[PDB]
């Protein structure tokens, strides 16, 4: 695990456990949320699979049981490129590399671990996705920018 | 190739939810700091407050 | 201190040290607290004069408020602090949110310290005026 990515886990532990309220625990809860700081994307169902709860209030965990989830989670499968290009190939129905806003915000909020209409909302705003005068978008760019993160 | 093409998209909603706490980290970060000195400030200010030389001044801040 | 401070309590002083010697004794303290109302009582009185290391003239008294009244933020530092949580500078914070940021997260305020917090609090209109509690709070206003 490197002791440096130890060190920075524990910078985040602590991040989160004061908003929760100071004690030395963060809530099971946002167990997905301190790894995805660490810069992994793990699935909802990954995160579930290494004890994250459904709920806060539900249980809390101290900073060496976050050690050995975060450790297994580094090896949840990412999804690249290639497979997100031909996952929204399968809606583009001209051929030209656009996919209406509105088929945009139904795949999403939709289908596989669904977001809500507010995540899908956010994400447009911060990667500064437009549409066209048509309605349409190129989903190349929304997939390069959600890829390349808010710092860029 | 569906199970497949639903498995793909979770792992981009992934990116996605991704994108969006890491985007919210470094407010968070900043919060802690503005919080932190709320807190222990207003907490010095319930410690004047029961100084007994500050209770003191304040009735003779007035008469003066 | 600041010097308009410094010249406050140069007269704060002369008013407490009641029978102008130039030193404030557990006398004076009780004659002018008992002036000013109910007087603490006098295990108290006995008390704070035990916070002087010697003699409590005007050098010794400046420095023992002095000591107190550091190692605390500026008000423009604490204004800040709020305004992070106030993204649209409309200078308030609604009452809900800022007891729940206090009390629920961080070092967490307990009830009493909730109680003593907001006793004081310019609340109107479900507004906390956290501009006007930071002067309170650093007695640019009180
Ligand atoms: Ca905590
Ligand atoms: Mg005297």
């Amino acid at each position: 695990l490197s002791q440096d990515e130890i060190d920075d886990l524990k910078d985040v532990f602590e991040l989160f456990d004061f908003w929760d309220g100071r004690d030395g625990a963060v809530d099971a809860f946002k167990l997905g949320d301190v790894c995805r700081c660490l810069g992994i994307n793990p699935r909802n169902e990954d995160v579930f699979a290494v004890g994250g709860t459904h709920k806060m209030g539900e249980k809390s965990l101290p900073f060496e049981e976050f050690l050995p989830a975060y450790e297994g989670l580094m090896d949840c499968e990412q999804g690249t490129f290639a497979d997100y290009m031909e996952a929204f190939k399968t809606f583009d129905r001209e051929g030209q590399g656009f996919i209406s806003g509105a088929e945009l915000r139904h795949v999403l909020t939709a289908l596989g671990e669904r977001l809500s209409d507010e995540d899908v909302d956010e994400i447009i705003k911060l990667t500064d996705l437009q549409e066209d005068l048509e309605g349409n978008v190129k989903y190349e760019d929304f997939v390069k920018k959600v890829m390349a993160g808010p710092y860029p | 190739r569906d199970e497949r093409l639903s498995k793909i998209i979770s792992m981009f909603q992934a990116h996605i939810r991704g994108y969006l706490i890491r985007k919210a980290y470094k407010k968070l970060q900043d919060q802690r700091i503005g919080l932190s000195v709320i807190q222990r400030n207003i907490r010095k200010w319930l410690v004047l407050r029961n100084w007994q030389w500050w209770k003191l001044y304040s009735k003779v801040k007035p008469l003066l | 201190l600041p010097q308009k401070q410094i010249q406050e309590m140069k007269e704060a002083f002369s008013m407490i040290d009641v029978d102008r010697d130039g030193f404030v004794s557990k006398e004076d303290i009780k004659a002018i607290s008992e002036q000013l109302g109910r007087a603490p009582d006098d295990k108290e009185l006995t008390a704070m004069l035990k916070e002087a290391p010697g003699p409590l003239n005007f050098t010794m008294f400046l420095s023992i408020f002095s000591d107190k009244l550091s190692g605390t933020d500026s008000e423009e530092t604490i204004r800040n602090a709020f305004a992070m949580f106030d993204e649209q500078e409309t200078k308030k914070l609604n009452i809900e949110y800022i007891k729940d940021l206090l009390e629920n997260m961080g070092d967490n305020f307990n009830k009493d310290e909730m109680r003593m917090t907001f006793k004081e609090a310019p609340v109107e209109g479900g507004k906390f005026d956290y501009v006007k509690f930071t002067a309170m709070i650093k007695g640019s206003g009180e």
